[PDB]
RNA sequence: GCCAGAACGCGACGAUACUACCCGCACGUUGUAGACGUAUAAGAAUAGGCUCCGGCCUCGUAUCCUAGCAGGCGAUUCCUCCGCCGGCCUCGAAGUGGCCGUCGGUAAUUCGCGUAUUGCAAUUUAGACACGCGCGGGAUCAAAUCCUUUGCAGACGACUUAG
RNA sequence: GCAUCGGUUCUGGCGGGGGGAUAAAGGCCCAGGGAAUGUGGCUCCUCCGGGAGUGUUAUAGCCCUGGGUGUAAUACCCUCG
């Protein structure tokens, strides 16, 4: 079963600017601008409509045409970042022993580096470096937050990984030592 | 003035024997031919006659130079590849030299 | 079909094995074939394969004495297509080793194989052959994980020769130039009849 | 928010399109059976580009400009021919640049060696002027 | 193989307690006449107590196709035999021919499940004079308003035995 | 059948060709990785071997056992007379490798220099470089900074050839030796003109080195003639019963 | 990092007596896995490119060169193309090309003399790489081994030194 | 080496004949009956390309049955040169 034809279309508000080229794609607006090379994937791009972009894949099967959407949904997702940005949350959960965190400021370049003391009352000082654009910040508005905020969901939702990952327990039943760093709420800048 | 060239044969490779898997027959040789692909291209040279050239090392009749004469036999494969036969078989280790192929019984 | 002095054939875009194939088939036949540029061509299938094919290549060696007799296994690119090309030649005769002798590869293009024209085998290229879709690698990245060491000087090197054709090409362009107004200017003003008759002999 | 993009487009398989095949002739699509055969004829009064009625693999035809506008799915050969002159295919094919090449191409392989000969002749006559020019142009640079 | 429709009319041999015996008919695709009699004694001896040697051929004519030349949906009934036991399948195709149905259904059959012309029966053949009896998804798709499609990546055709192309092909034709 | 007890096997097979030097003087495989960020300054020396003696001192180790106390160490001399530098070398990179491609001497030579190049130099003729020096003096030495500028044009790398003053010692030896030693430095320019105004110069250990540094040692071991098997490798002794 | 270094893998430098070396042409005993127009330089993408910004792209079935005793002797004509040298710039992955100048040759058009007899076919003995020789010009006037000795070395050779 | 012949054999082209539903299709003409992936009209929405509904040839056309042009041509098999 080989398909003929697969449609879909993706609008765009009047407030930014998109350019694609030999399967390279450049998004610019208001907040800045990226860039994404999809060349490993047989689509063909056309202009639907005055604000509609329109994407297809001819004779392609359905494991071919599963691959569709997935472009959609990132050009999508590149879109709404680019014009409203991201923004995630996390808290600290501690029983006993504080955890304390030092979030310096830039070290001579755009990236950022957080320093993570006093985990499970253990004297190791364990370095991470976020990704260059993420901006890291400790919440005022009440007690026990992170902040982390930037432009493009993939590096915003990989350093909160690398902020989860890096908090663990060996040798310990952790049904029982729930310590650790977690992601409570994702969300955007503005609203 | 008159700088052109002088030819009037065209130039052709020789192949191998007409062998099986493990068995070759010096009787007759391969010849491929400049610029034949198909079987009905091939059918021109059918009757023509080809020479083999080479040099010596002695001076016999006016001549350091040797000829051995032959002629086409018939197509082989689909490819332009054609068959020869000779007055004495190929010296077996011209396999990848060139032959002359003339134009002398035309039409 | 054609008979030439010696062939130069650009490797980037080419099947291995289909680009040895014929190479050895040119080779037997009495062709002369210099072959550039062995650190682009392409193998089928992704990556892990190839390492874990070269790996249990790795694998083999004499037992009593690792100096004589057991396979060496050479890292370069073009030490890679030489093999690939030996397997299809009885290189033990006479007749193997002089057909191999015909025979130069290189990394890059060395300067005296530029300033030359460089040829392509169409039965090898990847996009006529391959589904769009499938997994590819590259020879140079296998000799990388496997121990080659000049990657990084011949990928520096290579741009200083790519400005130089740079270069040779706006000078080409320039030279274009005269020739195309001339053929305007001058056909019109002179010829009264050699352009029909040009024209009706197809030329 | 104006959007530009440069990408591929080919040309549309629908009824109407006209096909060339190998042999130099042309053939109209009237349906279309799978992804890989359609069904096509051509009527024209030219025996050379005539061609009869019946299937074709599309793995064997070129896709040329030509499309006949409001063709009927499935139409006869009276219809097809009546579309065809009243658009006048044949009469636009002329003027296209793949049958002006080949025409061009077609003329070279009947050519006897005295023609040859003159061919030469002329071409170095016209060249003798051409490098004069050449010449005059490169000088004042 | 490549095939072609037959009738062929058989009967018992006539004896003095039942002379005049019944006559049957039956269509076969079969590539020839020879193993078309073949086929006709393989089915009858299936159906009925009659023989070879205790039988009789009548008459073999050739069907032809009424409108060769016209764009037409096909339905199959069949049944084969599987590595363990028997199945029926009902399968649909689309093109301008009857026998051409045949031959792609044995082409299909012999990919798709690995069966061999020796185990495949053909119960009924059908032509869908509608279009709201087409079943399966993969023929519905043909009939759809203004079908048009483009052909991205179509290699171009160069002479095999012209080696050395002096320049990079193009797939845009 | 297997192995009744387990035990690891004698002699280490990193080592394993264990024959003689091809050259008598010990040879250097690698350099330090050149930064081009501090002063050019030179990398390596060589000299002749003294004696060992005993020293005492005072460890300044905290936690451990003996601090603050005096320990007894062992340690060797090693004589170093000043170096001279006679030359200059410039390399560059192929895809097969590094290569060199000029090289520059000073205008007058010693003979311990001149005497490296002979094997019978007592009935020689001693004309070494006798052409060579008389291109100095003529145009200026025009062809010497055609070869410098191109050794500053084309090169990545340069090594300094240097010997030493076997005059000053003990030995029995007239014969000096010479090698190279690279410059590492901020730049190319900068390496070949600090090279090239140390020309028949001396230099002192004490500018290359300096006290408490960690360095490397590469030489020559002692020889022994022919040994068996007990001696070489360590294997253990059969019983004293043993025929053959 | 470290160990050995292909005894048929490679580079730089020093000194080279015996025409050992270099330059010019003069023939040719002699060798070759096999000339006979041995003519063609962008890079990059293949679900896009090229450009003279007007347009162009399935196709190298292309472009350049291609006449005259194996290519003579003169004339009317024409300022094109080819070759050897000399001088300035440039080229380092295994170092190449450009410009200028002198000199020699030259159907783009049209003519005048000579070709025979190799006898109705018999390779069309013609190219470039080395190498051996003969001349006439330039430069140059060396080492190694045996031997005695040393012990940082050693079965004997070999190795580190001195004469 | 060439011209004219004999035996064996490979490989091209041309002129005819027979058979089947006396091929089936197909072109033109006559007579009858239908439908939609509904032509032209009409209605509504959308101006943003167009879409939705009604309805059997009109400013496109398609399907089924019978007859003439027919002893039509062509494909396949066989056959005389
Ligand atoms: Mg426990
Ligand atoms: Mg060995
Ligand atoms: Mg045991
Ligand atoms: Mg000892
Ligand atoms: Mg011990
Ligand atoms: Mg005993
Ligand atoms: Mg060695
Ligand atoms: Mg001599
Ligand atoms: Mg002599
Ligand atoms: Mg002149
Ligand atoms: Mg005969
Ligand atoms: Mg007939
Ligand atoms: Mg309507
Ligand atoms: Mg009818
Ligand atoms: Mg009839
Ligand atoms: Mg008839």
């Amino acid at each position: 079963m080989r398909y003929i034809h697969s449609e879909e279309t993706i609008p765009v508000p009047e407030n930014l600017k998109v350019s694609i080229k030999s399967r390279l794609v450049t998004v610019e607006g208001p907040r800045g601008k990226l860039q994404k090379d999809l060349s490993h994937i047989a689509v063909n791009f056309s202009v639907v409509k005055k604000g509609v972009i329109g994407l297809e894949i001819h004779h392609g099967s359905r494991k071919d045409v599963a691959a569709l959407r997935t472009v959609r949904t990132i050009i999508n997702n590149m879109i709404i970042g680019v014009t409203k940005g991201f923004k995630y949350k996390m808290r600290y959960v501690y029983a006993h022993f504080p955890i304390n965190v030092n979030v310096e400021k830039n070290a001579e370049t755009g990236c950022y580096e957080v320093e993570i003391r006093n985990f499970i009352g253990e004297k190791i000082v364990r370095k991470v470096v976020m990704a260059p654009g993420v901006e890291v910040e400790i919440s005022k508005a009440q007690k026990d937050e992170l902040i982390l905020s930037g432009n493009s969901l993939e590096a915003v939702s990989q350093s909160a990984a690398d902020i989860q990952q890096i908090c663990k327990v060996r040798n310990k039943d952790i049904r029982k030592f729930l310590d650790g760093i977690y992601v409570s709420e994702k969300g955007n800048i503005v609203e | 003035p008159s700088e052109a060239g002088h030819r009037l044969y065209v130039k052709g490779r020789h192949l191998s024997y007409q062998r099986g898997r493990r068995n070759t027959h010096p009787k007759t040789s391969l010849i491929k031919i400049e610029g034949v692909d198909d079987t009905a291209a091939a059918n021109f040279y059918l009757g023509k006659r080809v020479a083999y050239v080479y040099r010596a090392q002695k001076e016999v009749r006016g001549t350091k130079i040797r000829v051995i004469w032959g002629k086409i036999t018939r197509p082989h494969g689909n490819s332009g590849v054609v068959r020869a036969k000779f007055t004495h078989p190929l010296p077996a280790r011209s396999f990848g030299a060139s032959v002359r192929i003339m134009l002398y019984p035309s039409s | 079909s054609s008979f030439e002095s010696v062939v130069v054939i650009d490797g980037k875009g080419h099947l291995l094995g289909r680009l040895a194939s014929i190479v050895a088939k040119q080779l037997l036949s009495g062709q002369k074939i210099v072959v550039v540029r062995c650190e682009a061509l392409n193998i089928s299938g992704e990556f892990f394969r190839a390492k874990l094919k070269y790996h249990a290549y790795l694998r083999k060696m004499t037992r009593y004495n690792p100096t004589r007799g057991g396979p060496f296994h050479f890292r370069a690119p073009s030490r890679i297509f030489y093999k690939a090309v030996r397997g299809m030649i009885p290189h033990k005769t006479a007749r193997g080793a002089a057909a191999l002798e015909r025979l130069k590869v290189f990394e890059g293009v060395p300067p005296p194989y530029d300033k030359k024209k460089k040829m392509v085998v169409p039965q090898a290229l990847r996009v006529l052959r391959l589904q769009p879709g499938r997994k590819y690698c590259t020879v140079g990245r296998l000799s990388h994980e496997v121990g080659w060491k000049y990657q990084d000087v011949v990928a520096r090197l290579e741009e200083r020769r790519k400005a130089k054709g740079a270069a040779y090409y706006e000078r080409k362009k320039l030279a274009a130039r005269q020739l195309s107004e001339a053929k305007k200017a001058a056909a019109a003003k002179v010829d009264p009849k050699v352009s029909e008759a040009l024209a009706a002999y197809g030329y | 928010a104006e959007i530009n993009v440069e990408a591929t487009s080919w040309r549309r398989v629908e009824v109407g399109r006209v096909l060339k095949l190998e042999n130099g002739s042309l053939a109209a699509i009237v349906e279309i059976i799978d992804h890989k055969r359609v069904l096509a004829d051509g009527p024209s009064s030219d025996p050379k580009l005539a061609t009869p009625r019946g299937i074709v693999p599309l793995s064997r035809a070129l896709l040329t400009p030509i499309v006949i506008p409001k063709l009927p799915r499935g139409a006869r050969t009276g219809a097809v021919k009546k579309a065809w002159e009243a658009y006048g295919v044949d009469a636009k094919w002329k003027e296209t640049n793949w049958a002006k090449k080949q025409l061009q191409q077609e003329r070279r392989q009947s050519l006897t060696d005295f023609d040859r000969f003159k061919v030469m002749r002329l071409k170095k006559q016209r060249r003798f002027e051409e490098r004069k020019a050449l010449a005059k142009i490169k000088a004042a640079a | 193989g490549r095939l072609q429709e037959y009738q062929v009319i058989g009967r018992h041999l006539p004896t003095e307690a039942n002379p005049n015996p019944a006559l049957y008919r039956m269509r076969i695709f079969a590539p020839n006449e020879v193993v078309a009699k073949s086929r006709f004694w393989y089915f009858l001896r299936g159906l009925k107590k009659v023989k070879k040697a205790t039988g009789e051929i009548v008459s073999v004519n050739v069907i032809s196709e009424k409108h060769p030349l016209k764009v037409k949906n096909f339905g199959i009934w069949l049944r084969y035999d599987s590595r363990s036991g028997t199945h029926n399948m009902y399968k649909e195709y689309r093109e301008t021919s009857r026998v051409a149905a045949v031959e792609a259904m044995y082409a299909d059959m012999a990919a798709r499940h690995r069966a061999r012309f020796r185990s495949i029966h053909i119960l009924k053949v059908v032509e869908l004079e509608k279009t709201e009896d087409v079943k399966r998804p993969y023929i519905k798709q043909l009939v759809a308003k203004n079908l048009s499609f483009p052909l991205p990546h179509r290699v171009p055709k160069i002479s095999t035995k012209k080696i050395f192309s002096a320049k990079r092909p193009s797939t845009f034709s | 059948s297997h192995r009744k007890y387990e035990a690891p096997r004698h002699g280490s097979l990193a080592f394993l060709p264990r024959k003689r030097a091809a050259r008598h003087r010990g040879r250097v495989k690698s350099f330090p990785k050149d930064d081009p960020k501090k002063p050019v300054h030179l990398t390596a020396a060589m000299g002749y071997k003294a004696g060992m003696t005993t020293i005492v001192r005072d460890l300044d180790r905290p936690g451990a056992k003996a601090h603050k106390k005096e320990v007894v160490e062992a340690v060797t001399i090693i004589d170093c007379p000043p170096m001279v530098v006679v030359g200059l070398v410039g390399y560059i990179e192929t895809p097969r490798g590094l290569r060199s491609l000029t090289t520059v001497w000073a205008e007058h030579l010693s003979d311990e220099v001149k005497r490296r190049f002979y094997k019978n130099w007592y009935k020689s003729k001693k004309k070494a470089f006798t052409k060579y020096a008389k291109k100095y003096a003529e145009n200026n030495g025009a062809s010497i900074t055609r070869e410098l500028e191109r050794i500053k044009k084309y090169c990545t790398v340069v090594r300094v050839l240097a010997h030493t003053q076997i005059r000053k010692t003990p030995l029995k030896q007239k014969k000096a030796h010479l090698m190279e030693i690279q410059i590492n430095g901020g730049s190319v320019a900068d390496k070949v003109e600090f090279g090239r105004s140390l020309f028949e110069k001396p230099v002192t250990i004490d500018t290359i080195f300096e006290k408490d540094e960690m360095i490397d040692v590469i030489a020559v071991t002692k020889g022994h003639g022919f040994v068996g098997v007990t001696a070489r490798w360590g294997t253990k002794k059969l019983p004293r019963k043993t025929h053959k």
